[PDB]
Formats: C-alpha cells, sequence, structure tokens
RNA sequence: GAGUGGUGGCCACUAUUAUUGGGCCUAAAGCGGCCGUAGCCGGGCCCGUAAGUCCCUGGCGAAAUCCCACGGCUCAACCGUGGG
RNA sequence: CCCGGGUAGUCCUGGCUGUAAAGGAUGCGGGCUAGGUGUCGGGCGAGCUUCGAGCUCGCCCGGUGCCGUAGGGAAGCCGUUAA
C-alpha cells in the first residue's frame, strides 16, 4: 500500500498518466502544491494550507 | 530470479538519457508505482525493464492484431503492416502499444516497444453482487471506455466466472490480472484496434471513479501490485 | 398448455472449435480416462449448478434462504469437496 | 516595501495593457482608461515578483530554463540566465527540444519561464507535456491557462521586460544568498535593454 | 445572474421649486410626477431614469 | 418550462462537479430538496448547505467536495418494496452498497440502507454514488 | 419565452424581499385605501392606480400593508375595491384582451386583406380563450359564458 | 409524391425530375385505359 | 460418437422493436409554418382525507409441473416425505 | 446550347390548386456547463463636444456572426444561437 498524490484545489486523485504536477508552496516553501490536469487547463485557484496563499 | 537477472543487466549496461531515467539509475526510484502520478514523460524502454523486468516474458507479451494497409502510388501499392500488441504482467499493470513497419517482425518489435511505453497502473477488487468477498480478481466496480465507436461497459463478476467478454478483452485483462468480469459492448466490435483501446480506457478510468477510505476494505481493492 | 419433458442434465459448449478449450477438455479426458465428451460436460454442469446455487444464495435474505445455504453446505461436505470448516464463500 | 519605486515602474511602463481583457486576468487589472486601455496593479506585480524569486531560489540554477521568442525579450532572457546561472533561450524554440531524447540540444529543466504565454506556445506545450512548474509573464489578453505562476506584467515592452527581468534575478540571488544584501547588485538596468 | 435581484432605481425626497412642497417620488416614473399642491411637474419620464426637475432633498432606499 | 426543481438541482451539481466548482446555487428551493441535501450531507457527498431568502421560493447555497461521481433524479418515482431494493441497485449503481437510493417513505426522505434497516417501502426520487 | 413569438425577453420588475412596509411611507392604510378608491372613481385600471401610487404619492407597493379586516391576507388594490364595492365586473385582462380584439375586427371588416392583422386577431382570440377558460375554472365567470365578437361589442361599449 | 431525396443523387440513374414526369404519364395513361379520364 | 448430417419453424444472436435500452445536419428518418381540442407532463408554502403508495395481519389463487434436503428402486432418470 | 421574332405567362380584382434543395437538410418549452472578439435595439455610468436624435470607452438585457476550452461525434464539424 502506497499513498496516492490528491489534487490541491478540487480534492480528487490524480490518475497515473495525466498531465497533473506538484510543487513546493512558492510562499511558504514547507507544503506541497498538487494540481490536477483539469484544474491546470482551468486555471482554477489553488490556497496553500500553511500560509493560505491563494492563486496560480 | 531469471527476470531479477534481467532487471540488473539493463541496469548496468544502460546509459540514461532522460530524467526519469537518470533517476531510476542512481537509484531515486526504486519501485515501479513511484514512476506514476507525477507528470513524467517516459521515453526509455529500459525503466520498464528494471522495474517491472516481467513485461519482457512470452506469455506476458500478446500480438492482438496484425494488418497490411496499402498506399497507392505511380509505381503500385506500397505495403506497410501496423500491429496492435499488449504487454505488461498478470498483476495490477498493463500496456497497449501500435507498431509500423515494412515487415511483420520490425512492426511487432515497434508495437511491444510502444506498449512498455504506454504501460498504465489499474485498480482491482470485487464489487460484485453474488460475491461479496474482499479478493483482487475482478474490477472493483462497474467502469466505462470508448475509443472510437465502441463502448465498453466492465461489470464487476462473481469469482470462477471466466471473462465474459472478446477474445481481445480477454488477452487484455489477462494481462492486467482481471480474472472474472461481464461485458456490455456497443458498437463496431470487429474493428479491433478500437475495442481494444477501448477496453484499455475503461481499465484507466477504473481510477476516475471517486471513493471512500471504507469502500477500500469493504471491495478489497488493490492498486498496482497485490 | 404442454405436458413436462425431461431435459439434459448436462450443456454443450457454445462453440464446438475452440483451441483453448480443445485442449483442456482433451488433457482433462486423458488424464481421467473419460469415454464421451458428454460425461465431462455432466460433471461441469454439476460444478456450475453448485456455483449458481451459491451465487443466488449468497445475495438473499430470508429463513428460507438460511435453510438453503446449510442445506447446501451441509451437501457439499457430505459429498466431500468440501473441509468441515468451509464456508459459502 | 515594494522593491522598485513607483516612479521607476511606471517609467518602465509595466503598468500599461492591451485593448483586450481576460476573466482570468480581471482580479490583476486595476482599471481601464478612457480610450480602452487596461492598466494592471504594480502592487499585485512587486508581490508576485517577490514570490516567484523565493520559489525560484529553491530551484538548482543549472534546471531553471527562460525563454523569450519575442524579440525585445530575447535579451533580457540572456541576461537573465547568465547572471542566476539558468539556461535561456531567445528567439525560436526548436520543438521536440524537451520531448525528442535524440535532438542533439535535447534538456529536460526543472522549472520553465515563459516571457508571453502566446508567444512561447511551443515551450508551454512541451513543459506540459513533461508536467514540470510553469511561470509565466502575463498580459491583460493573457490566458492563465496551464500556468501554475502567473506575474503580471507587460510583456511586449522592452523595457518593462528589461526591469522585470533584472528584479528577478536581483531577487532570485538575494533569496538564494549569493547577494549578502539587494543594494550589492551591481549590474545596471540598462545592461538587461535591448539596444536598438 | 444575483442570486438575490436588488432594484436599480431609489425614491427620492423632494421639494418642489415653486412652492416647497416636500414628497416622495419614484426615480423611474412611468407617467408625468406633478406636485400634490401647486401641480408643477417634478419628474420626466423617460424610456430609463426620469429627469428631476426640482431640488433632491434626500435620495431613500 | 420548469416541471422538476429537484432534477434541475441534481444535474447541476452533477454538472459543477464535473467542471470542477466548488460552490452551487439551486433556485427554486423546496423542502424535498433541502430533505435530498441532507441526506446527502449525512452520506458525506457534500459539504455544507444553507438556505437564503429572496421574497421567492428560496435559494440554497451548497458547497461541493468532489465526492460525486454522479447525481440523478429518478422518474418515474417508481414505488419499491422492503424486497426489491436490489434491482434497482443494479440499474442505477456501479457495485453493491456503492452509492445511494435517495427514497420518499412514509416516514420521511431517507436512503435506501435505513429503509432496509427500518423495514419500509417507499418511493424512488434521487440516486446518488 | 413568449406565448407565440418564442422571444426570451427578461425586463419587468426587481423588487427587493421585504416583509413590512418601509418606514419612510408617510401615509398609512386607511389613507392608501381612500386613496385607491379615489384614483379608481377618477376611472383608472388597478395597474393605473399602483403605478400612480408609486410615482406621485411614493408608496413602493399595497401588497407591503397587512389587511386590517384579514389577519390572514395582505392587502391588494382589487382587494380594497371589491370590499368597498368597485371591482370590475370581468377580469381586466380579459376586458382589455376582448377590446382590443373588437377594433381589430373592426379594422379588419374595412381591410380584407391584412392576413398578418388577422393573424394577430386569431392570437388574441386564444388569449381570450384561454383566459376565460381559467376563470371558468375558477368561478369568476359563469359557466355559461362564452367569447363570441358579436356580442363582445355590446360588452365594450 | 411522397418525398425521397435518396433518389435526386445522379449516381448510376437517371434524373429524378423526368423519372416522375414519365412516372404521371404512365399514370394518365393508365388512368385514361380504365376509363377513369 | 450409437449417433451424425440436410430442410422448414421459434428464441438468442439483434441495443435490427430499444420501459430497462435504439435513432432522425451530411448515412433510413423533424410535419413547409403557426393556433389549438382530448391525452401526457406541470412553480413555492400551510392545513384536512388515506384514492394511488408502503408496513403488519385473516380468506384465497387445485394437483401435476419448478428449486432444495432426506429417504426407496445399484447411483441416476423416476417416485415418496418436508420446506420454498 | 448561339442569333433574330414570338403565343400562354409574368402585372391589377374576386376565387381555386396547397406544391419546393418550402434547407439551418438541425421540432418546440425549461435549468446548468471557460472565455475572447464584431454588429443591431434599449438602458445605465464616465469622458469629449460644433451642445446634435452628435462622438469615444465601460457595464446589463435581448437579437444577429466568427474563432475557441471542457466535452460530444464515424469523421466533416458542433461547441451558452450545442449536434
Ligand atoms: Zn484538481
Ligand atoms: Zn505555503
Ligand atoms: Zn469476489
Ligand atoms: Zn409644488
Amino acid at each position: 500500500k502506497f499513498e496516492i498524490p490528491v489534487c490541491t484545489s478540487c480534492g480528487r486523485e490524480i490518475t497515473p498518466r495525466e498531465h497533473a504536477t506538484h510543487f513546493i508552496c512558492p510562499n511558504c516553501g514547507e507544503a506541497v502544491i498538487w494540481r490536477c490536469e483539469s484544474c491546470r487547463v482551468l486555471a482554477k485557484p489553488y490556497k496553500c494550507p500553511n500560509c493560505g496563499w491563494e492563486g496560480p | 530470479q531469471e527476470w531479477k537477472e534481467y532487471a540488473k543487466r539493463v541496469l548496468d549496461e544502460w546509459e540514461p538519457k532522460t530524467k526519469l531515467g537518470m533517476m531510476v539509475k542512481e537509484g531515486q526510484i526504486t519501485d515501479i508505482h513511484e514512476i506514476f502520478r507525477r507528470g513524467y514523460q517516459i521515453k526509455e524502454p529500459e525503466i520498464i525493464d528494471v522495474l517491472l523486468p516481467e513485461v519482457n516474458a512470452r506469455e506476458n507479451q500478446e500480438v492482438l492484431d496484425i494488418a497490411l494497409t496499402v498506399r497507392m502510388t505511380d509505381s503500385g501499392r506500397r505495403v506497410r503492416f501496423r500491429v496492435l500488441a499488449a504487454v505488461g504482467n498478470r498483476d495490477g499493470y498493463v500496456g497497449l502499444g501500435i507498431g509500423h513497419g515494412k515487415e511483420v517482425g520490425i512492426a511487432i518489435r515497434k508495437a511491444i516497444n510502444y506498449a512498455k511505453l504506454n504501460i498504465i497502473e489499474i485498480k482491482r477488487g470485487c464489487g460484485s453482487w453474488e460475491c461479496r468477498c474482499r479478493r483482487p480478481h475482478s474490477v472493483p466496480f462497474a467502469v466505462e471506455g470508448k475509443e472510437g465507436s465502441v463502448r465498453v461497459r466492465l461489470i464487476p463478476g462473481p469469482r470462477g466466472l471466466g471473462l465474459v467478454i472478446g477474445d481481445v478483452g480477454k488477452k487484455i485483462l489477462r494481462l492486467a490480472g482481471v480474472q472474472d468480469v461481464w461485458s456490455q459492448t456497443f458498437g463496431e466490435t470487429r474493428t479491433t484496434v478500437n475495442f481494444a483501446k477501448a477496453v484499455f480506457n475503461a481499465l484507466y478510468n477504473t481510477n476516475r471513479v471517486a471513493i471512500s477510505p471504507e469502500m477500500i476494505e469493504r471491495y478489497g481493492i488493490v492498486v498496482g501490485r497485490a | 398448455g404442454d405436458p413436462k419433458r425431461q431435459r439434459k442434465k448436462y450443456e454443450t459448449p457454445p462453440h464446438p472449435w475452440i483451441k483453448e478449450r480443445l485442449d483442456r477438455e482433451r488433457v482433462l479426458m486423458d488424464k481421467y480416462e473419460l469415454k464421451n465428451k458428454k460425461e465431462l460436460w455432466k460433471h461441469e454442469t454439476q460444478l456450475k449448478n453448485f456455483r449458481r446455487r451459491a451465487r443466488r444464495l449468497l445475495a438473499a435474505r430470508g429463513k428460507q434462504a438460511e435453510i438453503e445455504r446449510e442445506q447446501l453446505l451441509a451437501r457439499l461436505k457430505r459429498l466431500g469437496l468440501l473441509p468441515e470448516d468451509a464456508v459459502l464463500d | 516595501e515594494y522593491l522598485v519605486p513607483l516612479d521607476q515602474y511606471l517609467a518602465a511602463g509595466v503598468h500599461i495593457g492591451t485593448q483586450q481583457k481576460t476573466k482570468d486576468m480581471k482580479k490583476f487589472i486595476y482599471r481601464v482608461r478612457q480610450d480602452g486601455l487596461y492598466v494592471l496593479d504594480v502592487r499585485k506585480t512587486d508581490e508576485r515578483l517577490k514570490v516567484a524569486g523565493k520559489f525560484l531560489a529553491k530551484f538548482e540554477p543549472q534546471s531553471i530554463l527562460a525563454v523569450s521568442v519575442r524579440l525585445y525579450g530575447q535579451k533580457p532572457v540572456k541576461k537573465f540566465g547568465e547572471v542566476t546561472g539558468a539556461r535561456a533561450i531567445p528567439g525560436r524554440f526548436l520543438p521536440g527540444t524537451m520531448t525528442n531524447p535524440a535532438v542533439k540540444n535535447f534538456f529536460e529543466p526543472d522549472v520553465l519561464i515563459v516571457t508571453d504565454p502566446r508567444a512561447d506556445h511551443q515551450a508551454m506545450r512541451e513543459a506540459v507535456e513533461i508536467g514540470i512548474p510553469i511561470v509565466a509573464l502575463v498580459d491583460t489578453e493573457n490566458l492563465l491557462s496551464y500556468v501554475d505562476l502567473a506575474i503580471p506584467t507587460n510583456n511586449k515592452g522592452r523595457k518593462a521586460l528589461a526591469l522585470i527581468y533584472w528584479i528577478l534575478a536581483r531577487e532570485i540571488l538575494y533569496n538564494r544568498g549569493e547577494i549578502q544584501s539587494r543594494e550589492d547588485f551591481k549590474i545596471p538596468v540598462e545592461e538587461f535593454e535591448m539596444k536598438i | 445572474k444575483p442570486i438575490i435581484p436588488m432594484p436599480r432605481s431609489r425614491f427620492l425626497r423632494v421639494k418642489c421649486i415653486d412652492c416647497g412642497n416636500e414628497q416622495i417620488v419614484f426615480s423611474h416614473p412611468a407617467t408625468k410626477v406633478r406636485c400634490l399642491i401647486c401641480g408643477a411637474t417634478l419628474v420626466e419620464p423617460t424610456g430609463g431614469k426620469g429627469i428631476v426637475k426640482a431640488k433632491i432633498l434626500e435620495v431613500l432606499e | 418550462t420548469l416541471l422538476d426543481p429537484l432534477a434541475n438541482a441534481l444535474s447541476h451539481i452533477t454538472n459543477s462537479e464535473r467542471v470542477g466548482k466548488r460552490e452551487v446555487y439551486i433556485k427554486p428551493a423546496s423542502k424535498l430538496i433541502g430533505e435530498v441535501l441532507r441526506v446527502m450531507q449525512k452520506y458525506g457527498y457534500i459539504g455544507e448547505f444553507e438556505f437564503i431568502d429572496d421574497g421567492r421560493a428560496g435559494v440554497y447555497r451548497v458547497q461541493l467536495l468532489g465526492r460525486i461521481n454522479k447525481a440523478g433524479a429518478i422518474k418515474p418515482r417508481f414505488p419499491v418494496k422492503v424486497s426489491e431494493f436490489e434491482k434497482w441497485e443494479k440499474r442505477f449503481l456501479p457495485a453493491f452498497e456503492f452509492g445511494i437510493l435517495i427514497v420518499s417513505t412514509s416516514q420521511g426522505v431517507m436512503s435506501h440502507k435505513e429503509a432496509i434497516e427500518k423495514g419500509i417501502g417507499g418511493r424512488l426520487i434521487a440516486y446518488v454514488y | 419565452a413568449r406565448m407565440h413569438a418564442r422571444k426570451r425577453g427578461k425586463s419587468g420588475s426587481k423588487r427587493p424581499p421585504r416583509t413590512a412596509p418601509p418606514i419612510w411611507v408617510e401615509y398609512t392604510v386607511e389613507e392608501i385605501e381612500n386613496l385607491v378608491v379615489k384614483l379608481r372613481k377618477e376611472g383608472y385600471s388597478t395597474a393605473m392606480i399602483g403605478t400612480i401610487l408609486r410615482d406621485q404619492y411614493g408608496i413602493p407597493s399595497v401588497k407591503l400593508f397587512k389587511d386590517p379586516d384579514n389577519p390572514n391576507r395582505n392587502l391588494t388594490i382589487t382587494r380594497i375595491l371589491e370590499k368597498h364595492g368597485l371591482a370590475p365586473e370581468i377580469p381586466e385582462d380579459l376586458m382589455f384582451l376582448i377590446r382590443r380584439a373588437v377594433n381589430l375586427r373592426k379594422h379588419l371588416e374595412q381591410h380584407p386583406k391584412d392576413l398578418h392583422s388577422m393573424r394577430g386577431l386569431q392570437l388574441i382570440e386564444s388569449k381570450i380563450r384561454r383566459l376565460v377558460k381559467y376563470y371558468k375554472r375558477k368561478g369568476k365567470l359563469p359557466k355559461n359564458w362564452r367569447y363570441d365578437p358579436e356580442t363582445a361589442k355590446l360588452l365594450v361599449r | 409524391m411522397k418525398r425521397r431525396p435518396r433518389k435526386w443523387k445522379k449516381k448510376g440513374r437517371m434524373r429524378w425530375k423526368w423519372i416522375k414526369k414519365r412516372i404521371r404519364r404512365l399514370k394518365r395513361q393508365r388512368k385514361k385505359e380504365r376509363g377513369l379520364i
């Protein structure tokens, strides 16, 4: 059993071969932000759970 | 451990060219599940040859369709071979590919390489009303897929009941590790490429269903290796 | 409005010429020295009937369902195809 | 307070935008002038510049790739790459650079920066295919599709592009610690500008 | 578009120029509004917001 | 014209979930819609929902959590007994006990699981999974 | 959309959500009723009475005031007229439709070739019949009431 | 006559207008022969 | 395999009859266009009746036939005793 | 088919016929699902003005076009004027 990444914006799981991304939060540098392909295409804003910084 | 020896040979006699290949070579990634859900691109078959060596087995390699296409020119007819093939260990992982060539052997080799590049990860379980067990012998829940005009719906089936699907679906599900299933198909199933891609799309779409933590225990859901 | 007609107790494969099924059945007949294919088909029909009864009773609720489940388990144990501690699964 | 004073910002013309607008950039748009031109927000530009500098200071400097097809941005990206150690691609971006290992100049960066999302569509597409974070210099008519970090700026003016890249390089160096302070940056702003 | 529509018109406490009478009138009248004391016109009906011809003492809700 | 406010609400919820929205507005509102939303919130498919007065039937503000694969009304509202739920589960759900069939019963609106537990039937009005 | 043209115009009133009359209304219920009676005697319809009350007297709506003679009802122009014995004999919308249908028939008997106006007349008669059906069901018209163009002239007059 | 727009296509067949004219001539001839005029 | 071919008929094949569950821009197929009668489908809240609806309980819907357990013809087909 | 003439017809009035590739080859009412950009009508706000029922920009509603995201389709393509 292994952890499956979850999108930060919509909260859905990430399929194995989709154009998703993950990166360290640009503001705090502690949390990790995951964005799924649909959220990336639709430019849906995301909020960091640590700082509360919002937006792409 | 002949496949382990093969994996080690692929590991030493190989110079990586991509970032993922470099990660595999230096050992940052050690398991097959670590190259999925991260957005990485797979362009080197050596990555699959190292992480999942069983895909090179003769029983794990299946040639689904061979077609003879013709292009008209001034001189005459130019013949090309299109081979649709599938690979993958019969537990959790499967891949499908198409290869074109001037000869059947070249087409088969290219199709196998592209299937290894296109390998995916699925989820298994038991969601049938008549079984209600918690073994990964079937699809956890009903799934759908489509390619071209073919629409395929896979339904969980009781344990001990064979794959009730066409031959192409049987081969793909056997390579993916599914043992029992019911099928409902619409469209032109005689188009082998479209049928295979629809079955592959359904197996991939098994990852697109949102589930609760208790559903994993209820259906015995297994992601990747069991 | 027709009277009862006695039916066959075995089933014929959906396709008479499939290579994998033919090889598997040939292996079984050679191993167990059966005389004809309908004997193996009769045994396969018995197995399929047991499986169908189990599948039907698994998703059934009621006193009659409980009685039938216990009777099926007892019959299988008496025939000797299951251990004495087996369950419906 | 602000990385660069208001007078210098307006002189570079960062706030100057395009007659067209976009719902995605509505959150960054300040107001619309009487002639139909939209004005960006210098405060939000400064905040996003600070955020981008902090974000880019963490990556390995050789793994950052900055691209600019636009002629006015060809020189600033080259100067930024020289200053920060990052790879810079001015002018045409060869297709297959990030997706074709057989290409002689094959390279897979860890983070991409684009001068213009519309102009550098090929680089953005390849970055999306390989799955890496993307920072985009976005104008009023640009779309935030597939943009992980957007910097609101005038991505068409020569002076604006030069000032933006100079600020980004200085912030990256400061946050990485190569320069002990912002004032230690001794590279003039005019060095980034393209000479006519 | 809004989940709770709200009117764009207001009521106006208006003082008549000729006689000084105070009245409450609508900002989007479909008729010719006149003072209740002297009959002098106050608001000109139009296709939209009316034209107020008297001092607007106050704008109510 | 408008005929099924509940079906409109469920279709709107499904479309917004597919497109990735976090917040939806249901208009016009009704007590049946409120009961359905209460059932979905109890089963964890939706977040917080609130009623807003506008001098009309009302509005329902609902927060989505990205946990719904498909929600739809059932028309015609088929009457169902206690022992007939299996065929409707097969018709409307992918696997056993996966989703919930929202049923209007004589004791109120509740899911088919609670209806079976109470040993009562009703009329199928919705399905969420 | 529209009944016949099938257009989707949305112009109309946007009343704010209210439960009590506004505090800045100068007149009371009795004066409002007296004004309604005076305007009806002047000869305005219910819609014109309400429009005049909103415009000149600054009364947002009579429906905001509770009925003094019925705790379960709110005030209404027609209710005030009917309690003062001044309600119209037949519904006002039906009267207006009948009036303009009669006028259109008078025009058409001089212009028999106006087929577009004839279609407009047919639409008006269809609306009249719809309203007649509704009022027959609700008991606002006699069960033997029927619409006939020849007898509609006396009703118009 | 009922509409069959599939027959207006000219691939391997003559014009439908003239087919219709021939059919109408045939119908009139049959009616005249039967005496129905 | 003491059976195995041929022809006619019905079901599945066929989601090519489609309530479950089919289609109608270019492949078969939206009336040339509107008004409207029966029918079908119908906005929000409150009270009353239980006709539809659901639950419980009496009288029924013969036997044979269908499923299960046991018992009797060597086992079985067949029959008997109980449950459904 | 080209050219020179020419009857019915094409034109008005009272009628009949009820047919077209009468095509958007797409029945009609309602709710929801990124945007960007022209134009017509109305309304609102701001700025000009020769004070024009004039000009420019922005917003709301209703019509009328093109490009296009998610998605759909055998594809051509449709894509808030949905197919
Ligand atoms: Zn997401
Ligand atoms: Zn953070
Ligand atoms: Zn199972
Ligand atoms: Zn006055």
